[PDB]
């Protein structure tokens, strides 16, 4: 759902 | 369930003017009723939609308005090929419901009824039966009030009342009432009248027939 | 060209089964709502239910929960209304209406109707016409009634004096009474000269298939 | 049997459309992801940039959605689709190239003035990534909602095929391109970055202008369409009043109120989660295997959608879903009052007054993981099922305004979420969020039950025709 981030990024 | 009712029931209008349908709801709809119009003998089309919109070919003389809880139809410059039946329908919630109707009927100078009376035929006298018939033929106005006084009693049994439709030439109104009794019943009698009384006039017109005569 | 067809004219006794249809030509009714509608005389526009054809799924209206069932074929793109247990109050005109979803705002196309009567018995019309002329005060207008009374289940067409037509008859609206079909069309267009042209008035039933014509003569 | 059928099948409407949807949503998932890193990388990571960023989004979302779906509901289609793709690609353009200019004169720039210029270049980073954003959910509602119901004509099956391969590929999309823009970062520098993001926005700018002229071409119904400074600044204001209680009074209004209160979560895989999830220390591999697991369960929510659409009906679909994601929510919300689980109401939520930012067993873990998955299962049908109910019982003259004034309810209750983030971020009090996201859940579910009682009656429970 949320439109607007992840954040701490195979 | 929402209860969808239109309060006039017949509306006289005249040719050329504007005239208004309103139709009142039981609980806030919303904007959810639609108005469909319909002509005797035949099947309702759409007129208007969700109040407001109208529906591809249609004049442009018919407008819807309101919200809530009223709701009207205003027709400019009538045509008198707009003499028909008007509905107003809800889709707010099921089941669905519809309104009572309007009848339109046009303007025309009040008249008063030629009473008639006519005494029980012979041959249905020789099949012991006795019917008496009494016919109004032309008046504008619609209400008008009948009454068989047979023997001096106003019997209030045993009478059957027919009104026509308005003409479409004279734009008058026309009533047919009926009484039917046996033979024993007409021959203990000497006495038959019947008495119409209309907004033309305040003194009701009495026509009688007595049955020595 | 969207069109809907419904077989019409049903005439049944009370406590039977009744089957309606209603044909759609130009479309598909896999793709819409069928809606079924009631209309009884002087009165006002009644809800059914509606049928979904794509899987059948029916809704009904509680006042005809037990007594109305609604199917539909989509290989022949028909739908059919059945009702059971017919009393004299079912006597009505029924409609087959079209719908887009669950919340459509309107019935675009409507169907024709279909006249649906419950009765008892079938007979013959009489006619007993009476002219009354005791005790005449003005002749300038003359008006003679004929009184048609005890029609069998059917509607009866009256004429009066069809060498000479005028403009001057009206027939009322046929009543019911004790099972039969009443009713009297009067012509006071005679002016002066019903005392002397006679005058003939003939009614014809199609269903019993008589005609008679009575010619008024002075009382 | 090859060489006509396939050629057929790749010059039809329904194709493109396929092509055109793939090219914008890759696109624009690529430049989100770029954003997100950047912003992260050459500010210091704090909470300052990224809520004001957050608040931003959200509220020009809500205001300028209601207008802007008002514009779309009185112009033509192929002007406002047009004019929509032009400026978000444009603007993506210009934004990365100021970015990656800043990225360059940085220290120099900063020993610039008193340090005033950091403060506006951040100004007009929000304010372009938001002016993209608006145009983006623009193009996004009018594409999908008015194309998608004109092409697929009278059809029923045939809109929720589409509705079904749309959501199938902004799932795949949505898991791939991440992974992709980031192997290409990490193997270079932000320089290739930066020009590979521009020139694949310009490329697909082209590309989607001509396929949806193509589009329009093919399809001639679109054509046609029925129904067609005080007073300056009071004009929006009447727009927005009347949308808004246009909104209110359809009778599709409580469906769209349940999918709006179902927005409001922490169950759901994202930064929150994720940051759960390294607390309790899950390593990353198990991270990505946990991803290609939701996205298998959501393309089985769609595939359950449609399969259930032509079964049971439309609105038994919806309590179908709504009782499946609350079973998975049960199971979830097990999982807190177990062994190995940080929880304790001791210590006080609200903990940075001012300030902010300015071994255990593994049970615990396992069941929360796996009640969200199926609860990803349930919510993609149910959003399926609402969606398809708002295309198909609204007013063409209106289509517009409502799916607007739809867009800024979801967010709306996205915000609110954000900001119970940030009164709680304490990785200890988790576990009461999550009680809270779930009540929410009910209540969206109890709503849309009101719903069905409307339109079905006690016939609740009939899946088949009567027998
Ligand atoms: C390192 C990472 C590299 C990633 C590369 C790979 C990227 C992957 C990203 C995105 C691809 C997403 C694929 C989704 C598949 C959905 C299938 C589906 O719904 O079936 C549908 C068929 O549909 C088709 O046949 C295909 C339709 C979509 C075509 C998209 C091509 C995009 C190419 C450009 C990509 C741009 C990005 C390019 C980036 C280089 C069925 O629907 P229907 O036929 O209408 O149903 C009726 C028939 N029936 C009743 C019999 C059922
Ligand atoms: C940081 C977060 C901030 C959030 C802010 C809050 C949310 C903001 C979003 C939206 C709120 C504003 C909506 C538009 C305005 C509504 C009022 C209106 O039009 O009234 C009219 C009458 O109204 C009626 O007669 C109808 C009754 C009201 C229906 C409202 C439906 C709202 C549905 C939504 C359900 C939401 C459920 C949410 C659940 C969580 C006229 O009013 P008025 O007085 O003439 O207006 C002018 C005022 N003046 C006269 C002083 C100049």
């Amino acid at each position: 759902x949320t439109h607007f981030x992840r954040c701490r990024x195979x | 369930d929402i209860v969808m009712t239109q309060s006039q029931k017949f509306m006289s209008t005249s040719v050329g003017d504007r005239v208004s349908i309103t139709c009142k709801a039981s609980q806030n709809v919303g904007t959810a009723v639609a108005w469909y119009q319909k002509k005797p003998g035949q099947s309702p089309k759409l007129l208007i939609y969700s109040a407001s919109n109208r529906y591809s070919g249609v004049p442009d003389r018919f407008t819807g308005s309101g919200s809530g809880t009223d709701f009207t139809l205003t027709i400019s410059n009538m045509q008198s090929e707009d003499l028909a039946d008007y509905f107003c329908q809800q889709y707010g919630s099921y089941p669905l419901t519809f309104g009572s109707g309007t009848k339109l009927e046009i303007k025309e100078a009040e008249a008063a009824p030629t009473v008639s009376i006519f005494p029980p035929s012979s041959e249905q006298l020789t099949s012991g039966g006795a019917s008496v018939v009494c016919f109004l033929n032309n008046f504008y106005p619609k209400d008008i009030n009948v009454k068989w006084k047979i023997d001096g009693s106003e019997r209030q049994n045993g009478v059957l009342n027919s009104w026509t439709d308005q003409d479409s030439k004279d734009s008058t109104y026309s009533m047919s009432s009926t009484l039917t009794l046996t033979k024993d019943e007409y021959e203990r009698h000497n006495s038959y009248t019947c008495e119409a009384t209309h907004k033309t006039s305040t003194s009701p017109i009495v026509k009688s027939f007595n049955r020595n005569e | 060209e969207v069109q809907l067809q419904q077989s019409g004219a049903e005439l049944v006794r009370p406590g039977a089964l009744v089957k309606l249809s209603c044909k759609a030509s130009g479309f598909n009714i896999k793709d819409y709502y069928m809606h079924w509608v009631k209309e009884r005389p002087e009165q006002g526009l009644e809800w059914i239910g509606w049928i979904d054809p794509e899987n059948g799924n029916t809704i009904y209206d509680p006042k005809f929960q037990g007594k109305a069932s609604i199917t539909a074929d989509t290989s022949s793109n028909t739908a059919y209304l059945q009702l059971s247990s017919l009393t004299s109050e079912d006597t009505a005109v029924y409609y087959c209406a079209r719908k887009r979803g669950y919340y459509g705002p309107y019935f675009d196309y409507w169907g024709q109707g279909t006249t649906l009567t419950v009765s008892s018995k079938t007979t013959a019309p009489s006619v007993y016409p009476l002219a009354p002329v005791c005790g005449d005060t003005t002749g300038s207008s003359v008006t003679l009634g004929c009184l048609v009374k005890g029609y069998f289940p059917e509607p009866v067409t009256l004429t009066w004096n069809s060498g000479s037509l005028s403009s001057g008859v009206h027939t009322f609206p046929a009543v019911l009474q004790s099972g039969l079909y009443t009713l009297s069309s009067s012509v006071t267009v005679t002016s002066s000269t019903w005392p002397s042209q006679s005058i003939t008035c003939n009614v014809a039933h199609p269903a019993s298939s008589t005609k008679v014509d009575k010619k008024i003569e002075p009382a | 049997g090859c060489c006509g059928s396939l050629a057929d099948y790749l010059t039809s409407a329904k194709f493109l459309l396929y092509l055109g949807h793939s090219l914008s949503t890759w696109g624009d998932r690529m430049w989100h992801f770029a954003v997100s890193v950047f912003l992260v990388e050459l500010y210091g990571n704090s909470l300052l940039l990224t809520a004001v960023y957050g608040l931003v989004v959200a509220g020009s979302v809500l205001v300028l959605g209601a207008i802007i779906g008002d514009w779309v509901d009185k112009n033509a289609r192929l002007k406002v689709a047009q004019t929509s793709l032009v400026v978000q690609n444009v603007s993506v353009i210009l934004c990365g190239i100021i970015l990656m200019m800043v990225f360059l004169h940085k220290h120099e720039l900063l020993t610039m003035y008193h340090g005033w210029v950091l403060t506006s270049c951040y100004i007009l980073i929000i304010t372009i990534a938001n002016i993209a954003n608006l145009a983006s959910t623009a193009t996004a509602i009018t594409i999908q909602r008015d194309w998608i119901v004109v092409v697929a004509g009278e059809d029923r099956s045939k809109l929720a095929n589409m509705n079904a391969t749309i959501r199938r590929i902004d799932q795949l999309t949505n898991i791939l391109a991440p992974m992709a823009v980031g192997q290409i970062m990490t193997f270079g520098s932000p320089v290739i970055g930066c020009g590979f993001i521009s020139g694949w926005n310009l490329v697909s700018m082209c590309v989607e202008y001509v396929l949806l002229w193509k589009v329009y071409q093919k399809t001639p119904a679109l054509a046609v369409k029925a129904g067609l400074c005080a007073s300056q600044m009071a004009e929006p204001f009447r727009t927005f009043r009347d949308g808004w209680v246009s909104y209110y009074n359809q009778p599709v209004f409580l469906a769209g109120m349940g999918l709006a209160f179902l927005y409001m979560t922490v169950l759901g895989f994202d930064c929150i989660t994720t940051g759960y999830a390294y607390t309790q220390g899950l390593s990353g591999s198990i991270l990505s295997i946990l991803m290609g697991a939701s996205a298998i369960t959501g393309i089985m929510g769609t595939v359950a959608f449609t399969w259930l659409r032509r079964k049971c009906g439309l609105v038994r679909t919806g309590l179908i879903s709504g009782l499946a994601q609350l079973s998975c929510l049960i199971l979830c919300v097990i999982s807190v009052f177990m062994p190995g689980s940080p929880l304790d109401l001791s210590v006080s939520p609200f903990e940075d007054i001012r300030s902010r930012f300015i071994s255990v067993p593994i049970i615990s873990v396992s069941l929360l993981f796996a009640g969200v998955i199926a609860a990803r299962i349930g919510l993609w049908s149910f959003d399926l099922t609402v969606t398809q109910l708002l295309q198909e019982n609204v007013i063409e003259s209106e289509r517009g305004i409502i799916n607007g004034v739809q867009n800024s309810m979801n967010y709306l209750l996205d915000l609110l979420h954000f900001i119970m983030v940030i009164l709680a971020p304490n990785p200890e009090a988790f576990g009461l969020l999550v009680l809270i996201s779930v009540s929410f859940v009910a209540m969206g579910h109890i709503m849309y039950f009101r719903f069905a009682q409307n339109t079905l009656g006690n016939k609740l429970f009939a899946c088949g025709p009567d027998a």
